[PDB]
Order: structure tokens, then sequence, then C-alpha cells
RNA sequence: GCGGGGUGGAGCAGCCUGGUAGCUCGUCGGGCUCAUAACCCGAAGGUCGUCGGUUCAAAUCCGGCCCCCGCAACCA
RNA sequence: UCCCCCGUGCCCAUAGCGGCGUGGAACCACCCGUUCCCAUUCCGAACACGGAAGUGAAACGCGCCAGCGCCGAUGGUACUGGGCGGGCGACCGCCUGGGAGAGUAGGUCGGUGCGGGGGA
RNA sequence: CGCCUCCUAAAAGGUAACGGAGGCGCCCAAAGGUCCCCUCAGGCGGGACGGAAAUCCGCCGGAGAGCGCAAGGGUAGAAGG
RNA sequence: CUGACUGGGGCCUGUAGAGCACUGAUAGGGCUAGGGGGCCCACCAGCCUACCAAACCCUGUCAAACUCCGAAGGGUCCCAG
């Protein structure tokens, strides 16, 4: 976090010819707008790789527009192990639920957390085959709430 | 309807004092007695002879009501018993013929027990209610050895309007449950 | 070796392998993964053949997932039989793998020892295979 | 999950109302006692009657019937004879049946 | 049909005609069976009973 | 209830062995029992009828200490 | 139940019909009839309702009866078990406690005989 | 390809027709005998090859799996 | 016309579960009784009747809450009618029209017809 | 070798093979008609003999029970008791 | 003039695809009734599972005779060509 892409607008071009054209088709979604978007799908790959659903994509529209968005959804081609779509859901002040990365001092990578969009962290620890621990005993920084149910192994 | 001891204390001891003890804003909210159900299940009288009769005039005796035969819900080999046969007579003791066979059973009933060591406190229902089993029905002073033919015991459920266990076990006792630990 | 310990029915009509794979198709467990390239029926030997391989690689070590399963009944009629008669007697369990399934994933070993060891697997398959890592891409699932 | 209260309400107001007939409908609460003849068709009530509006007290079964010669009889003004009679939950029996041998007594054709 | 379960004609009482064939079963049902039905012949419901076929 | 079924509950006098008079009702006019609720040990409380032993076993097992200081 | 807890069977004499109770043997009989001025010959179904609460008040409060009797009877072999008294080992393994020989006999206390096979003679 | 069989230690009933495991020998204990066999008095041992289903209930009825005997394999 | 309640429909959970708050003038319930009608394979629990002292505790009505349940886009894809290609095949791809399911955003703690009682 | 159920059957109907699976050759005098009432399986908790499972009580429980017997459809706003 | 086929309109369907809510299968993990496993104990208990054991939870899948879903089409009727 956070990192920097550009996006641009669509409205009628064939998703196959934008794939064709090597751009990454895409929708830009919240509560209060839903854009026909594409981003170029060389630059989106080094981006999201670092940029997993974990942390903030600013998406540079055309327009002047900086739009927060976290990365939602990803439909991969099955056959070429490719993105296909993706979905950028824009922040705003409201909460919003999203994967958290865990470091350890491991089951899980991360953590579904109830966060708001200022309050986003890039961590979250934890301490010290087989023995393993639960969401509920937790750190929980300023501002996050365990959206998962505790019971989950970790 | 008409007064009796058990009935006319429920009101006047146990009543004031539940509210003393949990506080109840409504006076409906303060637990009652909704009915006591005797359960004697027979199985004894499934096929060899209808000892249901005795034992339904015994348990009508013990308490002025008689009781309906229960008939089997399903067939089990291992209890050699097929699906509809009277396996048990059980009877719904409400209002006062509820208070009058209560206050029976507090007085002679349970002390008759042979080494009555007290009614125990863990039979609570985690719901407010409250059931007991019996080995003897000659416990009941309606019942002397010599009317009775083979010994069989019951089921008592006596359900209240608790909803949890300790309102129930202060009614309960308030009444005149002897309770052991 | 593997088989359904249990079946509603023994014998399934022969499929059709349309399409790419169904599921399965994002790396989910393990570091690295064999993803089928084309279609086939997956014999419980071939597999149990390329677990062993990984295994005495790994010389017992690192963990081996095993992301496709033999539950469809594989029919052979006997030897030297005319058609007709009725089905064959079931001789055989495949699991039914299509382009992009993630068959093996391996973790808990050196990027080496999963790149030769699933490459080695790829050799007891009737299929072309990847081997690929697990990406974001599929974190993303 | 249902009571046998409604359960019952259900199963004799589903076969009431297939034989098509105005369904004379009557409700019963622990002091008064409603009517009001149905149209299901249109989900709409043709004439009503009950203790609460006319006023009535005293004996409940007096006063069914009285709801009963009062609903009959604004139900013939408005042209109405048959009807169909929906005990609902209740047993055709007392303060029910007392309404109805009204309305019959003033010339609803069930 | 079967040995147990057997055909048998049902005979109005009155006018002694058979106007009905019917089964039964004679070991869950020994007695003769006594049904009231229509008779075309008295016009009218007479208790019929039953006669071999 | 339904009539000719249940046994008649009449006004009854229970008469425990404890010279105990119970007034309730019963199938029965007069029944005397031999215990109630006013004289059984456990009811009144705490009548250890003859067990007060507590123990003294086995550390009264005591008388005497006969063996010199 | 009357007395302790136990029906004395009538028709029989007053002093056998309480050794019926768990608890009275013909020596306690005989006490509790002189302590309270019943014929000791008299017949329980001839005994007054006076002389039945008589009879039993001095019974059950004069001795531990039927049931609490058993219990100190059951704990005081429980605390036997439970030490590891060479009784309590006797008692576990359900053989005599009061020096018998068992190579034979105890056949009271260890029940019907389990045989066995023995030993064969040589052809 | 067809058929029959699997149940105390051995050899066979019970299955057909669902509830009840039976018979001979053997094994064990005791007698008779100087002793042994024979003989006489008693007793024990089988969840019925296995799994699954129908059933309130399966040795018994229905399916697969194991195993073991038997038959057949002709016209070319 | 508008609010409240009672009854009866319609939509068929965006209407449900859970949690909470609230209502007794009225209406509804519980309730008070079991003489009578009627009733319990026992029970006035239910069904039923006669009542009107009490309580909204239960039930019910009305609200709030998105934990569940339920609904659910847009975009992309799968598949496909029809038209074409490719591969030894298993199978794949193109054009045109159609277009899911899952999942994402998000929604929802109902909407309304008719009659009746009350209210302003 | 006739009949019934399901699949194959390509979302109307129909559709073959010595294709994949089952069942029928009965039954019921109520297991029929109608009126009336009632609602399960199972889970947890409580209850003498009493058990995983008899009968009793409380709560949860939309239908997974039941509907004589195969299967499918249907079904508690009953076709189930 | 009603025909093949075609336009609009209504209805009917359960395949393709997909899904796992049911019936089954099913990988890894958590939690966990009946034990095996077992330092021990049976005097009355226990006790611990880098193993199998439902149920529940999470991750991940499969199915002609599974479907919470569900197309394109197909059929049929009406009107029009
Ligand atoms: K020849
Ligand atoms: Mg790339
Ligand atoms: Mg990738
Ligand atoms: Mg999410
Ligand atoms: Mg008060
Ligand atoms: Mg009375
Ligand atoms: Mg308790
Ligand atoms: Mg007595
Ligand atoms: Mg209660
Ligand atoms: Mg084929
Ligand atoms: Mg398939
Ligand atoms: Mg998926
Ligand atoms: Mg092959
Ligand atoms: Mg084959
Ligand atoms: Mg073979
Ligand atoms: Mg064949
Ligand atoms: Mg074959
Ligand atoms: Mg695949
Ligand atoms: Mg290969
Ligand atoms: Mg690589
Ligand atoms: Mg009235
Ligand atoms: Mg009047
Ligand atoms: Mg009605
Ligand atoms: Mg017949
Ligand atoms: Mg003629
Ligand atoms: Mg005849
Ligand atoms: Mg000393
Ligand atoms: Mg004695
Ligand atoms: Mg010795
Ligand atoms: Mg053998
Ligand atoms: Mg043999
Ligand atoms: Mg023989
Ligand atoms: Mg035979
Ligand atoms: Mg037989
Ligand atoms: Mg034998
Ligand atoms: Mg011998
Ligand atoms: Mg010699
Ligand atoms: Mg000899
Ligand atoms: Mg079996
Ligand atoms: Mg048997
Ligand atoms: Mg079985
Ligand atoms: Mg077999
Ligand atoms: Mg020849
Ligand atoms: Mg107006
Ligand atoms: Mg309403
Ligand atoms: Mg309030
Ligand atoms: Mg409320
Ligand atoms: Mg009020
Ligand atoms: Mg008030
Ligand atoms: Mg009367
Ligand atoms: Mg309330
Ligand atoms: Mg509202
Ligand atoms: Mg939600
Ligand atoms: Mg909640
Ligand atoms: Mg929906
Ligand atoms: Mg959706
Ligand atoms: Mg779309
Ligand atoms: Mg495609
Ligand atoms: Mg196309
Ligand atoms: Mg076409
Ligand atoms: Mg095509
Ligand atoms: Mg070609
Ligand atoms: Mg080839
Ligand atoms: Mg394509
Ligand atoms: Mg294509
Ligand atoms: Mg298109
Ligand atoms: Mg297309
Ligand atoms: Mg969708
Ligand atoms: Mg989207
Ligand atoms: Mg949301
Ligand atoms: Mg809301
Ligand atoms: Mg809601
Ligand atoms: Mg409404
Ligand atoms: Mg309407
Ligand atoms: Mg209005
Ligand atoms: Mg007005
Ligand atoms: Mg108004
Ligand atoms: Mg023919
Ligand atoms: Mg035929
Ligand atoms: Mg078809
Ligand atoms: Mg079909
Ligand atoms: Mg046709
Ligand atoms: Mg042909
Ligand atoms: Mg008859
Ligand atoms: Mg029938
Ligand atoms: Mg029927
Ligand atoms: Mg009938
Ligand atoms: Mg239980
Ligand atoms: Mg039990
Ligand atoms: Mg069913
Ligand atoms: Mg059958
Ligand atoms: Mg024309
Ligand atoms: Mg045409
Ligand atoms: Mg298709
Ligand atoms: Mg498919
Ligand atoms: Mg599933
Ligand atoms: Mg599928
Ligand atoms: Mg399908
Ligand atoms: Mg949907
Ligand atoms: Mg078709
Ligand atoms: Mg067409
Ligand atoms: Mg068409
Ligand atoms: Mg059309
Ligand atoms: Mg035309
Ligand atoms: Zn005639
Ligand atoms: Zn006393």
């Amino acid at each position: 976090m956070e990192y920097r892409l550009k996006a641009y607008y669509r409205e009628g071009e064939k998703p196959s010819a934008l794939r064709r054209a090597g751009k990454l088709p895409g929708v830009m979604y919240n509560r209060h707008l839903n854009r026909k978007v594409y981003v170029d799908l060389v630059e989106f790959d080094k981006v999201f790789r670092q940029a997993s659903i974990h942390h903030v994509i600013v998406l540079e529209l055309p327009d002047g527009q900086s739009l927060p968005t976290l990365v939602r959804q990803v439909n991969l081609d099955k056959r070429r192990r490719r993105p296909e779509h993706v979905d950028f859901f824009v922040l705003s002040d409201e909460p919003v639920e999203m994967y958290v990365p865990l470091r350890f001092v491991e089951i899980h990578r991360d953590i579904l957390v109830k966060v708001s969009p200022r309050n986003i962290p890039e961590f979250i620890e934890v301490d010290v085959i087989g023995d393993s621990l639960h969401a509920s005993d937790l750190k929980l920084p300023p501002g996050v709430e365990l959206a998962v149910s505790p019971e989950e192994t970790i | 309807p008409l007064d009796v001891a058990l009935k006319r204390k429920y009101y006047e001891e146990v009543r004031p004092e539940l509210i003393r003890r949990f506080g109840y804003q409504n006076v409906w909210e303060v637990p009652r007695l909704e009915k006591v159900v005797i359960n004697q299940g027979l199985g004894e009288a499934k096929e060899d002879a209808r000892i249901l009769e005795k034992a339904a005039q015994e348990l009508a005796l013990i308490t002025g009501q008689k009781p309906a035969v229960t008939r089997a819900k399903k067939s089990i080999s291992n209890f050699k018993l097929r699906k509809g046969m009277p396996i048990g007579l059980r009877v719904t003791l409400r209002r006062d013929r509820m208070w009058i066979f209560l206050e029976k059973l507090l007085n002679v009933a349970l002390p008759r027990i042979r080494d009555f060591r007290g009614l125990n406190p863990n039979s609570f229902d985690g719901r407010g209610n409250y059931n007991l089993g019996l080995r003897e029905q000659l416990i009941f002073p309606e019942i002397t050895y010599d009317m009775v033919d083979a010994l069989r015991g019951m089921d008592i459920a006596v359900v209240t309007t608790a909803e949890t266990d300790e309102e129930a076990r202060a009614l309960l006792e308030l009444l005149g449950f002897p309770f052991r630990k | 070796m593997l088989m359904p310990r249990r079946m509603k029915y023994r014998k399934q009509q022969r499929g059709r392998l349309k399409g790419a794979t169904k599921g399965g198709d994002y790396v989910a467990f393990g570091d690295y993964g064999l993803v089928a390239l084309e279609p086939a029926w997956i014999t419980a030997q071939q597999i149990e053949a390329a677990r062993v391989a990984m295994v005495r690689h790994f010389r017992r070590g690192g963990k081996i997932f095993i992301r496709i399963f033999p539950d469809k009944p594989y029919t052979k009629k006997p030897l030297e039989v005319r058609m007709g008669k009725g089905k064959g007697n079931v001789e055989g369990y495949v699991a039914v793998v299509k382009p992009g399934r993630v068959m093996f994933e391996v973790a808990g070993v050196t990027e080496e020892q999963a790149m030769e060891a699933l490459r080695i697997a790829g050799h007891k398959l009737p299929i072309k295979t990847k081997i690929v890592r697990r990406d974001a891409y599929d974190e993303a699932q | 999950r249902l009571t046998a209260y409604e359960r019952r309400k259900f199963r004799v107001r589903n076969r009431i109302k297939r034989t098509g007939r105005l369904r004379l409908s009557v409700f019963r609460s622990l002091k008064h006692i409603y009517a009001q003849i149905i149209d299901d068709e249109k989900g709409v009530t043709l004439v009503s009657a009950s203790s609460l509006a006319l006023k009535l007290k005293g004996n409940k079964t007096e006063v069914a019937r009285q709801v009963g010669r009062a609903l009959a009889e604004k139900a013939l003004a408005l042209g109405i004879k048959q009807v169909a009679f929906d005990r609902g939950p209740y047993k055709y029996h007392g303060r029910v049946k007392a309404l109805a041998e009204g309305a019959r007594e003033g010339g609803l054709e069930f | 049909a079967s040995e147990v379960r057997i055909k048998l004609l049902l005979e109005c009482t009155e006018c002694k005609r058979r106007n009905y064939a019917t089964e039964k079963n004679k070991r869950n049902t020994p007695n003769k069976l006594e049904l009231r039905k229509y008779c075309p012949w008295c016009r009218k419901h007479t208790v019929h009973r039953e006669v071999k076929i | 209830m339904k009539e000719g079924i249940h046994p008649k509950l009449v006004p009854a006098r229970i008469i425990c062995g404890c010279g105990n008079v119970i007034e309730t009702y019963s199938t029965k006019p007069e029944i005397y029992v031999e215990v109630c609720s006013k004289c059984h040990p456990f009811y009144t409380g705490q009548q250890r009828f003859v067990d007060t032993e507590g123990r003294v076993e086995r550390f009264q097992r005591r008388y005497g200490d006969s063996y010199r200081k | 139940a009357r007395i302790a807890g136990v029906e004395i069977p009538r028709n029989k004499r007053v002093d056998v019909a309480l050794t019926y109770i768990y608890g009275i043997g013909k020596a306690r009989a005989k006490e509790a009839l002189e302590k309270t001025g019943i014929n000791p010959a008299t017949r329980v179904k001839d005994l007054t309702e006076a002389e039945v609460v008589r009879l039993r008040e001095y019974v059950e409060n004069t001795w531990k009866l039927e049931g609490e009797l058993r219990a100190e009877v059951a704990a005081n072999i429980k605390r036997l078990m439970d030490i590891g008294c060479y009784r309590g080992l006797r008692h576990r393994r359900g053989l005599p406690v009061r020096g018998q020989r068992t190579r034979t006999n105890a056949r009271t206390r260890k029940g019907p005989r389990k045989t066995v096979a023995g030993k064969k003679k040589a052809p």
C-alpha cells in the first residue's frame, strides 16, 4: 500500500476486442456509481501482484479523478490462466469488509476484517506444527472488527 | 374452585417471597404451577396381561382422575413391542386436582419414600420444569400394600411458567419440595 | 488406492470432455500446482504414480495435495468377448480432468523441490501439464 | 409453524372458498361476535354486522343470534340470498351457531 | 385376487337377486358381508348379503 | 370432568402416627399413615436419629496415651 | 410400609415380626416390647395403633435400621477397600475376609463352581 | 459361460415359509476299572464367510465382495 | 382523506429467525368461573358456555436493529439458436442473435385491497 | 418375452440397444364415504424399572416423518393420525 | 387461405452451463457422542491423542438415475405475413 494504476472508460467496445488489444476489461462500482472501465493488462499485473485484494489501488481515471479502489473480484480464464475481468470497489468513508494479510512472530494467510477505509492496515501480527491458533485471540489494531466467526482456525 | 392448603399457601407465602427474591414487575411474571403430568411407563403390561386396569384404578385413586392409555408409537423387536400396544398410563393433573395431589405428595408421599434423603436438585429442566421418578406406588396414602399386586413406580412432571431453573427451584422449594443437596 | 468407498450406482455412462475445468482451477492449499492443459480421464493408477513420484523425491518430506479424485467407475468388457449382453464390469476408477484443473499441489518444500517433483509427476500423466505457482490471482479466489 | 387454530381456519376456509359462494364469515371474540359477508373473487366485503357496532349487550348467545338477524336484514336489502357460512376456527355450536340460526331466520340461504 | 381374498356376489335380501360383485378377505372377514346397496329391481336401498359367486 | 369415570374426591382427613392431622381431599374419607412431612427426620431439619457418630473413628481410636513420654 | 419402612408380617407374633426388619434380630425384638409394654406374644394383627406407634417410635429411634444400617455397612467395607486394607483386597476380589481357607470351599463367597479342565494323565 | 456350497472343533439339520440355532462325533468335569478304552451321569463351545440393503426383527429374504467344489466350452 | 385497532383478502420471505422497545381508553388476548350448551382415548390445556375483578406476564399489534435467513445488480464468463472454420482425435476457435449460474456492489426487520371499531 | 418407476431421452410429447437400476402378477370391510378434531421425523434438556430406541415433560424443529409394498411425482392450508 | 416457414404476444419445460440447498461421493483442517489407541487402571475414576468416529465449522471438489439455480432453443395457442 498504496499503488497507482491507470484506468480508462469504455462503453461499447467488445471485451474480446479490448483483450485482443492487451487491455483488461473491468467495472468500477460502489453504492454511488458503476462504470465500465478497462485497465492495461501488463500494467495491472505488477500492480496487483503486490496490491492483492489487501492493499489500495488508486485508479487515475483519465478525467482527472483518482478514485481509491480495492480489488474485489478477478474472474480468471480457466484455460489460459489469465485475468479476464476485474472488479474495482471504490472506497469511500463508509466501512468495508476486506482481507488483511497476517504476519506471524500457518493455516490462514489473511483474515476478513470489518474496517474503515482510513483505518486500512497493512499488517495483522501473530505470535509463537502442530498447535494452532484462532481468530478471537488476536490483536485487532485501532478500528477493525473481526469479520469471521472467531471459531476459525489459524 | 375450592380452597386447599398448598394453594392458599402459594398465594400467601410463596408469591410474595418470589417477588422478593426476583423482582417481577408484572403479577403474571411470577412463576406459577402449570400442571402435573403423571406417567407410569408400564411396558410390563405390553401384552402379558391388562394390568393397566388395576394400575389405572390406583392411579385414579392416588389422583382422583382416571388416566388415559398411551399406546406404542413404533414397533421395537428388542422390547417385544409391536406398534400400538398399550404401554403406559398418563394423567394430566390441573388446577385443584393438581394442588390436592401435590399437597398429599409433599405431606405423606415423599416422606413415605424409604431412605428418602431429599429431591434431586439437578432434575430441573433448564426450562423451569421438574420431573421426578418414583419406584413404589404404595408411597401414596390412597394405596395400601393389601390393595396392590405388583410394585409400579411412575414419572411425575410438574410444569411451571418459570422461564429459568432457579426461578422454578425457588417456587418448588418455597411450596414445600424437600431438596437434598 | 483412491476410489469411492461407497456408491449409489456401480456404473456410469461415458462422459463428454467438453470445456475448461469446472472448478479447482486455482491454487488454494499449497505453494505450487500441476495444472492440466488437455482433458482426460485420469486413472487412480496415474494419480498414485504421480503421488509416489513426488513423495520419493521429497524423501517423505513436504506435503502433497491431490485435488482430483477418481469417482467415475471405469468399465471394461472381458477380453475377446462380443458386443452386447450388457455393460462390462467395473475395472477401475478415473477422475474426469479438464484443462485448467489444479490436479496436485505441493508445499513445505524448496522451489526447486516442487518444480522438479511436479515435473516428474507430469510424466506419469496421459496429458500435457503446466507447473504453476500460487499467485494473488489464486489468492483472490 | 402453524397452530391448530390457523390450520383449522385454513382447512374450513379453503373448503368454503372453493364452492364459490359469498362467505358469511364470523369472527368471535371473548366479548363480541362479528360477521361480514365476503366476496373472495374481489377480496371485498358486502355486508357486515357485530356486537361492537350495533352496541348490543347481554347474553353472548342471544346477542349472536341478533347480529345474525341484523346481518341477514341488511343482506336481503342489498340483494343477497345465497351464502356460505364460514365458521373459521370455531365449532359449529353455541354463539356461532346462534348467529347462523339468526341469519337463516332473516332469510340468508345457507 | 387369491385363495384367501375371494370374489363374491351381493344379493338383495328382498328380491333375492345378485346386483353387485365385490371381493373380501375371508380370513379377515369370515362373516357374510351385509351392506346396504341400491337394488335396481326393488328400485330402493336394501340390505344385500354375500352369496357364493 | 367426564361423568362416571372418575373417583369422587371428598373431604379427607389424613392422619400420621405422630398424632398429626392433615385436612386435604382424597378418594378416601379418612386415611391413617404412619409418617408425614411434619416428623420425617430429613423434614425436621436435622433429626439425627441414631447417627451423631461423626465419626468418631478412627482418630478417636484414642484411650489412651499409654506409651511412655 | 409401616415400621420401619417394612410391613412386618401380620398373623405372626410381634417378637418375630420385628426380626423381619433388617437390623432387628431376636434379641432386639425382646428389648423393645419390654421397653414398651407390648405383649411379646400377641399377634401383630392384634396391636392397637397406640401399640403400633409405641413400638414404632422406639424401634427407629433406638437403633439405625433397614436402609440406613446398610449404608454404614457398605461405607465401612468401602473404607476397607478404599485404604487398601487386606480385607479391602478381599472384598475386591470377592474372597473370604476372616481367615478361612480357599483351596477348597469358600463357595458361599465365591459362588457357583466355575469348573475348568484339569491336568491330563499319560496314556 | 452356467450351477451348488460357506453356520460350535469335525461332518450335517435349521433357509424354502423372518422371531425359536438342532443331531451324531469330539472337547471338558464326575463316575465304573488295579488302570485304559468302551459304557454311565453332567457341562461348555456357534453372534451363522463378509459387507450393504428390505424389515420392528435377518443364519433365514434381496443385492455386491471374498472363498470353495461341480458342470459346460458345440458347428466350423 | 390521516393515525390506531379488529376482521378478511392479495403479493408469496425485501414479508422469516433472533435481539430489543412498546401498546390495554378501545379493540384483541390472556383472564374470572364451569351453572348451563358443549367438551377431554385423562385434563375447562384444547373445544365450549356464562362472565368482566385484574394484566399486557403469555399470545398478538406496532416500531427499532442487517447476526442469520431472504432478495440481489452492473460488469465479465459459461453455455447456446443460426452461420462458419480448425484438429488424427480428445476436442477447439470465429461471426451474428440470445445469454446464465456462482460471486461482487447492494437491498430487506414488509407492501397493499376491502369491511368494521375508535381517533383527529 | 406382459405390466409399473426412474435414467438413458438431446428443458413439449415420443424416442432404440442382450443400455444403467428397481419393482408388479397383490392388497384393504377399512386401508372405503363423509363430518369432526389432531400434526411428524429428529436434536437437546429433564424422568423409577428403561436400555441408542417403549411411555411422560419442556424447548427447538416447513417437513428431512408418514401416506400397505418399487420408484417417481405429490402432500401437514393433508393425501399423514 | 386455413399450409411449410416467418413477426409479435402468452403459456408449457428442467437439457447445456452451473451449483452443492437435498440424495450420494469427496480432499485438507477445526471442533467433537461410541470406542480402538492405551502411563495406567477396576476399590468408584480417570487421563493424553502428529489415528480412524458421525454432527457442526472453514477451506476444495464430483455426479445419467443429485438440483438452491437454469439458459439458448423447443412446443402449443392467438393475431399477422
Ligand atoms: K456341422
Ligand atoms: Mg501476463
Ligand atoms: Mg497467474
Ligand atoms: Mg468477501
Ligand atoms: Mg407485584
Ligand atoms: Mg374437584
Ligand atoms: Mg441441573
Ligand atoms: Mg400409602
Ligand atoms: Mg416453564
Ligand atoms: Mg458412451
Ligand atoms: Mg458432467
Ligand atoms: Mg467457484
Ligand atoms: Mg484410459
Ligand atoms: Mg469404459
Ligand atoms: Mg469373472
Ligand atoms: Mg454390453
Ligand atoms: Mg464396458
Ligand atoms: Mg477438471
Ligand atoms: Mg505427460
Ligand atoms: Mg515457473
Ligand atoms: Mg355472544
Ligand atoms: Mg339484546
Ligand atoms: Mg371465520
Ligand atoms: Mg374388500
Ligand atoms: Mg332392468
Ligand atoms: Mg358368497
Ligand atoms: Mg507420644
Ligand atoms: Mg432382622
Ligand atoms: Mg486362607
Ligand atoms: Mg468354523
Ligand atoms: Mg462343518
Ligand atoms: Mg441332518
Ligand atoms: Mg430347507
Ligand atoms: Mg422359519
Ligand atoms: Mg446343539
Ligand atoms: Mg471325560
Ligand atoms: Mg499294583
Ligand atoms: Mg474310562
Ligand atoms: Mg442384516
Ligand atoms: Mg434370528
Ligand atoms: Mg439389518
Ligand atoms: Mg451374500
Ligand atoms: Mg451338432
Ligand atoms: Mg368518509
Ligand atoms: Mg391482521
Ligand atoms: Mg409494556
Ligand atoms: Mg412483542
Ligand atoms: Mg384492558
Ligand atoms: Mg389499565
Ligand atoms: Mg355439570
Ligand atoms: Mg408482550
Ligand atoms: Mg414499518
Ligand atoms: Mg446481509
Ligand atoms: Mg442476533
Ligand atoms: Mg430467488
Ligand atoms: Mg447471484
Ligand atoms: Mg449479465
Ligand atoms: Mg467458452
Ligand atoms: Mg454462437
Ligand atoms: Mg433451431
Ligand atoms: Mg453451432
Ligand atoms: Mg475432420
Ligand atoms: Mg488420438
Ligand atoms: Mg467458444
Ligand atoms: Mg464454440
Ligand atoms: Mg452475444
Ligand atoms: Mg455469442
Ligand atoms: Mg446472476
Ligand atoms: Mg462485478
Ligand atoms: Mg452487505
Ligand atoms: Mg434496514
Ligand atoms: Mg427481514
Ligand atoms: Mg391486511
Ligand atoms: Mg384484491
Ligand atoms: Mg380502512
Ligand atoms: Mg369513523
Ligand atoms: Mg375508519
Ligand atoms: Mg409381444
Ligand atoms: Mg401383463
Ligand atoms: Mg422428454
Ligand atoms: Mg423423463
Ligand atoms: Mg400426444
Ligand atoms: Mg430402427
Ligand atoms: Mg361392518
Ligand atoms: Mg390406503
Ligand atoms: Mg386414506
Ligand atoms: Mg371415518
Ligand atoms: Mg431423553
Ligand atoms: Mg429413555
Ligand atoms: Mg416423504
Ligand atoms: Mg418393498
Ligand atoms: Mg392467408
Ligand atoms: Mg402456423
Ligand atoms: Mg444445448
Ligand atoms: Mg452438466
Ligand atoms: Mg452435496
Ligand atoms: Mg455438476
Ligand atoms: Mg443434471
Ligand atoms: Mg436465484
Ligand atoms: Mg426436445
Ligand atoms: Mg419455432
Ligand atoms: Mg416457436
Ligand atoms: Mg412461442
Ligand atoms: Mg394467416
Ligand atoms: Zn331387490
Ligand atoms: Zn408425622
